[PDB]
């Protein structure tokens, strides 16, 4: 390999540095428009962030309860499942159920009305599940696949499975702990 | 901050409390979905 | 850059098929043909640019008609652009004025 290259003082023009890289890659050879050449756009590879999934192509920030809430009233009314986080005991008792004052959960209560969920103004929302009032936040923002299905064993040894719908959104509902304590300090 | 907008009601159902599962997949996004693909079998253990 | 497999997540390869540039998978039959141009970029980091124009450099950016500087108010003065990184930041402007009993630098 001869060692003693030569340079020169001229200047390299700015267009003649982009059309030769150009040059040097815009080839193609997608003149194969054949069935294994051929391509299916839904079975594309995943990128790894799952937001960002598409790196070829046929050519952010975070909401807040608020704003998830306002988006499938007055924008779209099709119906969404959420999926929410409650605290591990509801301010119930367990009725009739043979007791301790043992946890209280949504297995344990009867179908009707259980509460009312108020919008503030300045974004804050609450869940009035009786006297007191439970905090709604928003909870991580999943970007995987969710499915939510019903098993149903109608039978012993058979039955049906059946996929009711995506979820997207999570809510996390927390205690108040402020509130409760500023009623009586200790 | 008077509650000025969608004072929501909310309603409990017990009618699928044992049936319903929530299933999730942690390596599919969420744009490439199971819909089409047609599925052979199910199992469970209950 | 890694690109996963939408069967079973394992890592992709880069290899040659008879018709075309695949990515495949090394454990199900899932490929991928690279049909068209597909590219990534790394865009490192430059060196320093501050102590390498000091000193009467052989700058060549002024024009004629060029602005005079604010101070002096007269062209006694040069004026360039520079990429301080890598050549996605937005240029950055900087000026500086030698004139006699006069010594400025100025953003
Ligand atoms: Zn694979
Ligand atoms: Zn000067």
């Amino acid at each position: 390999r001869p060692e003693v290259i030569q340079s020169h003082s001229i200047f390299e023009q700015g267009p003649a540095e982009m059309m030769k890289k150009k040059g040097n890659w815009d080839k193609t050879v997608d003149v194969s428009d054949m069935g294994p050449s051929h391509i299916i756009n839904i079975k594309k590879e995943k990128r790894e962030t799952d937001e960002e999934t598409k790196q070829i192509l046929r050519m952010l920030p975070k909401d807040v309860s608020v704003a998830e809430l306002l988006r499938e009233l007055s924008l779209t009314k099709e119906e969404e499942l959420l999926f929410l986080q409650l605290p591990d005991t509801l301010p119930g008792q367990p009725p009739t159920q043979d007791i301790a004052e043992n946890a209280c959960t949504l297995a344990d209560l009867t179908e009707g009305q259980v509460g009312k969920l108020l919008i503030r103004k300045s974004g804050r929302v609450q869940l009035l599940l009786g006297k007191v009032t439970l905090d709604v936040t928003m909870g991580t923002a999943c970007s995987f696949l969710q499915e939510l299905v019903s098993v149903g064993l109608g039978d012993s040894r058979t039955g049906e499975m059946t996929v009711l719908g995506h979820v997207k959104h999570k809510l996390v509902c927390s205690p108040d702990f402020e509130s409760l304590l500023d009623h009586k300090h200790r | 901050d008077d509650p000025v907008v969608q004072e929501i009601d909310v309603y409990l159902a017990k009618s699928l409390a044992e049936k319903l599962y929530l299933f999730q997949y942690p390596v599919r996004p969420a744009s490439m979905t199971y819909d089409d693909i047609p599925h052979l079998s199910a199992k469970i253990k209950p | 850059m890694l690109l996963f497999c939408p069967g079973c997540g394992n890592g992709l390869i880069v290899e040659e098929g008879q018709r075309c540039h695949r990515f495949s998978c090394n454990t199900c039959p899932y490929v991928h043909n690279i049909t068209r141009k597909v590219t990534n970029r790394k865009y490192p980091k430059l060196k320093e640019v501050d102590d390498v124009l000091g000193g009467a450099a052989a700058w060549e950016n002024v024009d004629s008609t060029a602005e005079s500087c604010p101070k002096c108010e007269h062209p006694r003065a040069y004026f360039m652009q520079l990429q301080t990184r890598s050549a996605d930041e937005p240029m950055t402007t900087f000026y500086k004025c030698c004139n006699a009993q006069c010594g400025h630098r100025w953003r």
